[PDB]
């Protein structure tokens, strides 16, 4: 009953790798912030504005108040 | 409010892709420039054609293909 | 069997009722489709290979003559995109019209489709049923009518006589020779139509009269031409006279009624001042009655009835309304002096 | 670095199955009072490294008597679905965030009926020719059993995306509402990836050394992820923004509980002797399932609960 | 735009690998049943009748709902009348 | 545009004499259900960018009929196999 | 990737009615189908439109192929051959592939070839003619199939569907 | 046809970031209603956004003001409340419900 | 022929899914959807056998704004004014 | 016939318990009054804009300020 404990652990920690590591990827790739979705056209829209009024070209990073004071 | 900031946009943009038109050759067989290719002196929305000339190469997939397959 | 055999056998006329009632190309394409999946069982029920070997080269004609209806369908959707039941804006669409849809209404072209399936049927019971497919594209092409070539329909009428005024001096198979002539009326309410649309109907209801009354007449016991010999002195001598009352009007004779739109057909052709086009087709229905004539000739006139076999008991089919049809179909030629006044 | 979780989702969910017919014999073993692998492991754990390499030592010997280009067409195709199945799965986070994915599952899995009738057709004679096709005679009929009851929860969850679905889910195990509907799920699932009650399952006779092991590793492929599909449907699980390693912590270990099921459910039962086995489907399922479809219907319109989208 | 470069590894994976298990690590040098023919017309007769019944989650945030109601219910029955004809011959299935 | 002319062409796999022609008769009625989806797509085209949001039902109630008139001929022709074996559209003894 | 990667597809979707067009032994003539309408599902999952190609994988390449490929194994069986492995069969293989390019080869591809034949340009981004953006309710497209005003066709295509079970219910 | 020139153009654009234009996102239209709903008349009853370029920027302006108007008085509240809809994902309206009313306790208050 | 049961008894069969502009389920319009709304006002009473002769006019330019014909051939041939001169000079405009 | 529903339900218990789920289904959405809440509710989502109308003398009701009670009461739900 003991045996089977070892064949647990392996199977069903080779299973935690992926979730681990696609929410270590795009936390990582917009620096600490979750991918922007986009399921409406409407949705997008903000995007593609937004993108190109960022600071350079980036869709994850924002302006603040403090932009326009 | 977007959509005053949409609009706004796109008079800018046929200008420059107008402006930058009447400039390229004063041709004897030459368009003239401002005219229409219908009748109906009206606003048309605009075509994707006309907001972006020959360009195209990237923004212009950045703006059609932008919601198309991803975010 | 008995309880679906009136369903499938309502559903062929819900079919064109739909093709006559709607403004829509989709309904109209939806309406003579389920009608081709509804005529297969009736050509099956005895489940024999020839009827087998028969419906299937009906069956992939009639599906490309749906098929390419459509076609035509989606380019008047790339040219102006209006749905109602209309001029059809491009030539190249009306060509794909009409010659597409001349199919289910089988042209001289397309030759083989009309005889090739009635002809090894063993129901030639009915099999009248092939004038529900002379009577649904009709109810197109009324409103077809104001945009067509003006040449592609009359070309295809004036070979369709002339190909059925010459198939049946080949023939001893009846159901061949009700094949053909079957073409032949379907030339002249074609030929009409480019000149007053109304009274092409008037040709459709004197041809289904005169095509009811044939298989009925056919449905005593004869299903070969020689069989039409052994009935006079065997079935009933009555039939014998009531068979000739109808094969020399539906070839055209004034005193009947047969000639009845063939008269009518030249008051509307000519003051439009076409000429050389009536007269080449009257004169090519003078060999529409050399059928009858040379068939006629065997059953009234007593030809060998052989073959000892006495018919002492007597008869009981389903004559239904049989004997008040060939009433309007011989002494209505006085009786019609507006027949284009209550169908136009 | 897009490539990098690629290859760090294809790579780590090989041995995620790879290491699991070790755990499927020791699941087996202690039932019938015997203990795993003794010798090699200690604890088994070095077994199956080293009969991956047997397979590719011993010689696959090919059929004179059938075509080439089919013959290993079945195992490209065998790959490269049952893998591509894996791609919209949210954990909590999808790698690909499709705006209707549902449709999309089906639409993958109903290509698996498509491989084998490849296999038993190109190859061979009897054997390989008709006992191939009744398996695909049973395996089409458990789309309409699968597809009419899975779109019966789309009404009261909203919508065809998955990641609404999570949020619907919050306080409910969605099982409680369709008890009904858990049994004919898993009995058709079960029964559509070809496992021991409902086996009748030549399309592996012949196959050597070589390409049988691929038909054995995507077949064990299919079964989790039957597992990880009804994860997140039926037993839906907690989610936090701030903490995400929390959510995988309990994800997977739940589908761990419905991978032993499948092992479970074959040290019981025998086999149902095809004739009955779809008898069983149209004359039994198949009026149920209707009935059900009725039912959830009706029912968010006689709350006034619709649900939003 | 990686849809479309997404899978395009998974297949170039599956390829790969039987180039070293069926080719160069190798280098050797029906009658006809007709009750097994009707389940899969009779099949696709109840694959189509899904199709239209499909469209049903986005056919709730919607106008007048009766219309949507009684007609949905419509397509179900169909389905089932469709059984009972059919169950009167079933064959050995 | 060139998005039209290809796909008009496809429509020209309905080539007659591949139509019916020759045996091996499924193959016949192989490009059938192939002159099917050369109609789908080429209606979706101009429904789809236009967007009248109306006609959706259309291509999918055309599919509808699509599979359905398919389904009737294949049956047929098991009718041809279920007394010969094989399909062989040279077979003929009904004539004209 | 590329601006042109929607045109290349039709034209890879105009070849795989070819495989099939003469007589390919027709049991590859399901793999013409499957290679050509998948292709066919990407040119209709672009200008809006996801919801209604897909479902042309669940109804036909999943429905009708099947059915499709579930027959050729119950008639035809006699002896298969790979296609291209005779000369009845690449007779003609060639001669309709070599005008597929040579449409597009003077289609534009030189400046003025010539009047009719050079109407439509090649690209560039007038293919898609879809700005400016729109709403949030649906793609739409979305809110494509409803159980509004259309009912006259339900009933309809319904009770036509019943009656193809009927006709199968018998004789087969 | 004619088109203006390229004066008229070139007005503050307010160049802010999308979540932090959310942000507030009703309190903004809720009470400034002069320039808007004209605008709206000026662009559905009359087509022809060329006519209609001018109230445009009156909207624009209004908005001007408003952002520097919250950014005097009472904008810590504010800058915390964007903060936490910035940590992504479909934007909900209930994650950030806890900080909803320290924003919301001076808006009603302070100005 | 045409005998129009929906005149009398006054439902529709469908009579919505006719034109590009009846419905529309959310006021959501199409894109030549301004031109329908003319074209239908021109001939309304008129019996189509002059409407051929008389409209003429409203039928082209909503009939070019279903392909953008000549918009096509007039913006192409700006790859002729232009682009045949690219080592000639000539960037016009510079960035951005 | 009173017995018929006990030498069936003690012979086939599948199809049986499908009717009474065919029953029981069509019967109660004409019946509580929780219908035609889910017909308020489903009407009065704003999925578009709603545009504002021109003045000219009248007048009937609603002035331009939004927050007055000039309009309809779907406020109910909030306070449900
Ligand atoms: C007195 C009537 C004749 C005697 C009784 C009828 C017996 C009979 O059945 O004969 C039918 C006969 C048909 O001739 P056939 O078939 O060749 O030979 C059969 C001879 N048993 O001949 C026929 O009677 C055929 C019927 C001819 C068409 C109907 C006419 C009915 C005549 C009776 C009414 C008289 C007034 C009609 C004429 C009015 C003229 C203004
Ligand atoms: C009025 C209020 C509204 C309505 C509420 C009413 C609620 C009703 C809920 C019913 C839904 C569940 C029932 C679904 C049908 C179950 C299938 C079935 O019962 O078939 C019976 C099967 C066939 O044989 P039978 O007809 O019984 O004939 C022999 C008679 N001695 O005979 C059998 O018994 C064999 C059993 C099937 C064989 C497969 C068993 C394999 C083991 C599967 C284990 C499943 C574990 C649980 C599922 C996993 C959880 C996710």
């Amino acid at each position: 009953w003991f045996e089977v404990l070892p064949g647990i652990a392996v199977m069903g920690v080779c299973l935690f790798i992926p979730g681990m590591a696609t929410a270590r990827i795009h936390r990582f790739s917009n620096g600490g912030k979750e991918k922007r979705v986009a399921h409406y056209p409407y949705q997008w829209y903000l995007m593609e504005r937004d993108r190109r009024v960022s600071g350079v070209n980036r869709s994850y990073v924002s302006k603040g108040l403090e932009n326009i004071d | 409010l977007l959509q005053a900031e949409k609009d706004r946009r796109v008079l800018q943009m046929l200008r420059e892709n107008l402006e930058e038109e009447a400039t390229v050759m004063k041709d004897v067989p030459g368009w003239k420039v401002g005219e229409s290719v219908f009748h109906t002196t009206r606003w048309v929305t605009p075509m994707m054609g006309e907001l972006y000339g020959l360009r195209a190469s990237e923004e212009v997939l950045s703006a059609t293909y932008g919601f198309i397959w991803y975010t | 069997n008995p309880i679906i055999f009136i369903i499938i056998l309502l559903t062929i006329m819900l079919g064109t009722i739909i093709v006559m009632i709607s403004s829509h190309w989709l309904l109209v394409w939806i309406g003579f489709e389920m009608n081709m999946l509804a005529i297969i069982p009736i050509m099956m029920k005895n489940h024999n290979p020839r009827a087998t070997e028969a419906s299937t080269k009906y069956f992939l004609t009639q599906s490309t003559a749906s098929m390419l209806l459509m076609m035509a369908v989606i380019i008047n959707l790339m040219f102006s995109g209006q749905w109602t039941v209309m001029k059809l804006f491009n030539p190249m669409a009306s060509m794909l019209m009409t010659m597409a849809l001349a199919m289910k209404l089988g042209m001289a072209p397309f030759h083989f489709w009309v005889p090739e399936v009635t002809q090894g049927i063993p129901l030639s019971s009915g099999l009248i049923l092939l004038t529900w497919q002379k009577l649904a594209p009709m109810s197109v092409l009324y409103q077809i009518f104001p945009s067509i070539n003006l040449n592609l329909i009359l070309t295809l009428s004036v070979l369709s006589i002339l190909i059925g005024g010459w198939g049946g001096l080949n023939q001893t198979q009846l159901r061949k020779i009700m094949a053909y002539s079957s073409i032949a009326h379907m030339g002249w309410m074609t030929a009409v139509l480019p000149y007053n649309p109304t009274m092409t109907l008037l040709n459709l209801i004197i041809y289904i009269i005169m095509t009811s009354t044939m298989f009925t007449m056919f449905m005593a016991n004869s299903t070969t031409t020689t069989l039409s010999l052994s009935h006079t002195w065997n079935k009933t001598p009555i039939m014998t006279v009531l068979i000739l009352a109808t094969l020399l009007s539906m070839g055209g004779l004034p005193p009947l009624s047969g000639f009845m739109p063939k008269w009518m057909i030249i008051q509307e052709m000519t003051k439009n001042n076409s000429i050389i086009l009536p007269t080449f087709m009257a004169i090519t229905a003078l060999l529409n009655l050399y059928f009858y004539m040379r068939l006629t000739y065997s059953t009234t006139l007593t030809m060998f009835p052989s073959t000892n076999n006495m018919k002492m008991k007597w008869q009981f089919p389903l004559m239904k309304k049989m004997t008040f049809l060939p009433t309007m179909v011989v002494l209505s030629t006085m009786m019609l002096p507006l027949t284009p006044m209550l169908s136009v | 670095m897009f490539m990098i979780n690629i290859l760090m989702l294809i790579i780590p969910i090989l041995l995620a199955v790879a290491f699991l017919t070790l755990v499927e014999r020791k699941v087996l073993g202690y039932m019938q009072l015997r203990k795993g692998p003794n010798v090699v492991g200690p604890y088994g754990l070095l077994q199956p490294i080293a009969d991956a390499i047997k397979l590719f030592i011993k010689e696959p010997l090919r059929p004179a008597t059938s075509s080439a280009s089919m013959f290993i067409l079945a195992p490209i195709m065998a790959l490269g679905l049952a893998l591509t199945m894996w791609i919209p799965l949210p954990m909590p986070y999808p790698l690909i965030n499709m705006n209707l994915g549902v449709l999309f599952m089906l639409a993958m899995s109903s290509l698996a009926v498509y491989s084998i009738l490849w296999s038993g057709w190109a190859s061979n004679s009897k054997y390989a020719l008709i006992g191939a096709l009744r398996a695909v005679a049973q395996t089409i009929s458990y789309e309409v059993t699968l597809a009419i009851i899975l779109l019966s929860v789309l009404l009261m969850s909203g919508s065809f995306t998955l990641s609404t679905l999570i949020t619907t889910q919050e306080q409910m195990w969605l099982i409680l509402p369709a008890w009904p509907l858990a049994m004919m799920w898993f009995i058709s699932t079960l029964a559509e990836t070809n496992r021991a009650p409902f086996d009748l399952t030549g399309f592996n006779v012949e196959y050597a050394a070589g390409p049988f092991a691929l038909f054995f590793m995507a077949e064990y492929a299919n079964i989790i992820m039957m597992n990880i599909f009804t994860a997140i449907l039926f037993l839906g699980t907690s989610h936090n923004p701030h903490m995400p390693e929390l959510y995988t912590i309990n994800f997977t270990i739940k589908s761990l509980l419905l991978t032993m099921s499948f092992l479970w459910i074959r040290a019981s039962y025998p086999r149902f002797r095809y004739d009955q086995l779809m008898h069983l489907l149209w004359k039994n399922f198949l009026p149920l399932t209707l009935a059900l479809c009725m039912w959830h219907v009706s029912l968010p319109i006689l709350t006034s609960g619709i649900p939003p989208q | 735009m990686n849809l479309m470069l997404a899978l395009l590894t998974n297949f170039t994976l599956a390829t790969l690998l039987v180039i070293i298990a069926f080719w160069l690590p190798q280098l050797n040098v029906l009658p006809f049943s007709m009750k097994f023919f009707l389940v899969a017309i009779t099949f696709l007769l109840f694959d189509l009748e899904i199709a239209l019944l499909l469209p049903l989650p986005w056919a709730s945030q919607t106008a007048n709902l009766n219309t949507m109601l009684t007609m949905a219910l419509f397509l179900i029955i169909l389905l089932a009348v469709s059984l009972a004809y059919e169950w009167t011959q079933k064959g050995l299935e | 545009s060139m998005v039209y002319m290809n796909i008009m062409m496809a429509f020209t796999v309905s080539l007659v004499g591949l139509l019916m022609y020759r045996s091996h008769l499924m193959s016949s009625l192989l490009c059938l259900e192939g002159m099917m989806l050369s109609l789908f797509v080429m209606a979706a085209l101009t429904i789809l960018n236009s967007h009248f949001t109306l006609a959706s039902m259309m291509p999918i109630i055309l599919l509808v009929f699509a599979a359905c008139e398919a389904a009737l001929g294949l049956s047929l022709l098991v009718m041809v196999s279920n007394t010969y074996g094989t399909d062989y559209v040279q077979n003929l003894n009904l004539l004209q | 990737m590329m601006l042109y990667i929607v045109f290349i597809l039709s034209v890879i979707f105009v070849m795989g009615f070819v495989g099939f067009s003469s007589k390919p032994s027709p049991i590859y003539g399901g793999l013409g189908l499957i290679v050509s309408g998948g292709v066919g599902c990407g040119i209709v999952l672009n200008f809006g439109g996801s919801f209604l190609g897909l479902m042309v994988f669940l109804i036909y390449l999943g429905g009708m192929m099947v059915v499709f490929g579930y027959t050729t194994a119950m008639a035809t069986e006699q002896y298969p051959e790979i296609w291209l492995s005779n000369k009845a069969v690449l007779g003609a293989f060639v001669t309709g592939l070599l005008m597929e390019f040579f449409m597009v080869y003077y289609v534009l591809k030189d400046k003025e070839v010539e009047v009719v034949f050079e109407f439509n340009g090649l690209g560039d981004w007038v293919i898609y003619d879809t700005g400016d953006s729109g709403f949030f309710s649906e793609e739409a497209m979305g809110i494509a199939a409803l159980y509004s005003y259309g009912t006259w066709l339900v009933i309809v295509t319904g009770w036509s569907l019943l009656i193809g079970v009927v006709v199968i219910m018998e004789i087969t | 046809v004619e088109l203006p020139s390229l004066e008229d153009l070139k007005v503050q654009e307010v160049k802010v970031s999308s979540s932090v234009l959310k942000a507030a996102a009703h309190h903004y239209g809720a009470q400034c209603d002069k320039p808007n709903k004209e605008f709206m008349l000026c662009r559905w009853e009359e087509k022809d956004p060329r006519r209609c370029l001018e109230e445009g920027k009156l909207v624009n302006q209004c908005a001007l003001e408003f952002f520097r108007q919250i950014k005097r008085h009472c904008a810590e509240p504010f800058t915390e409340y964007w903060t936490c809809i910035d940590y992504s994902g479909l934007q909900l309206f209930r994650r950030c419900r806890k900080q909803q009313a320290q924003f919301d306790e001076c808006v009603l208050d302070k100005l | 022929p045409f005998f129009d049961v929906q005149k009398r008894l006054g439902v529709d069969l469908d009579r919505w899914m006719t034109i590009q502009s009846a419905e529309q389920p959310h006021k959501i319009p199409s894109r030549c959807h301004a031109f329908e709304k003319e074209w239908i006002e021109c001939a309304h009473g008129i019996g189509s056998i002059r409407a051929e002769k008389e409209c003429k006019i409203e039928f082209e330019d909503f009939r070019e704004c279903l392909l953008r014909q000549k918009t096509m051939k007039r913006l192409h041939a700006i790859r002729r004014q232009r682009e045949k001169l690219i080592k000639e000079g000539k960037y016009t405009p510079p960035p951005h | 016939v009173a017995a018929f529903l006990k030498n069936v339900w003690a012979k086939e218990p599948v199809l049986v318990a499908s009717f009474a789920i065919a029953g029981l289904a069509v019967i109660l959405p004409t019946l509580s009054p929780y219908t035609k809440y889910s017909l308020m509710i489903n009407r009065a989502t704003p999925y578009n804009y709603p545009v504002p109308l021109r003045d000219d003398g009248n007048m009937p009701d609603v002035p331009s300020h939004p927050q007055d009670p000039q309009g309809p009461s779907l406020e109910w739900l909030k306070r449900l």
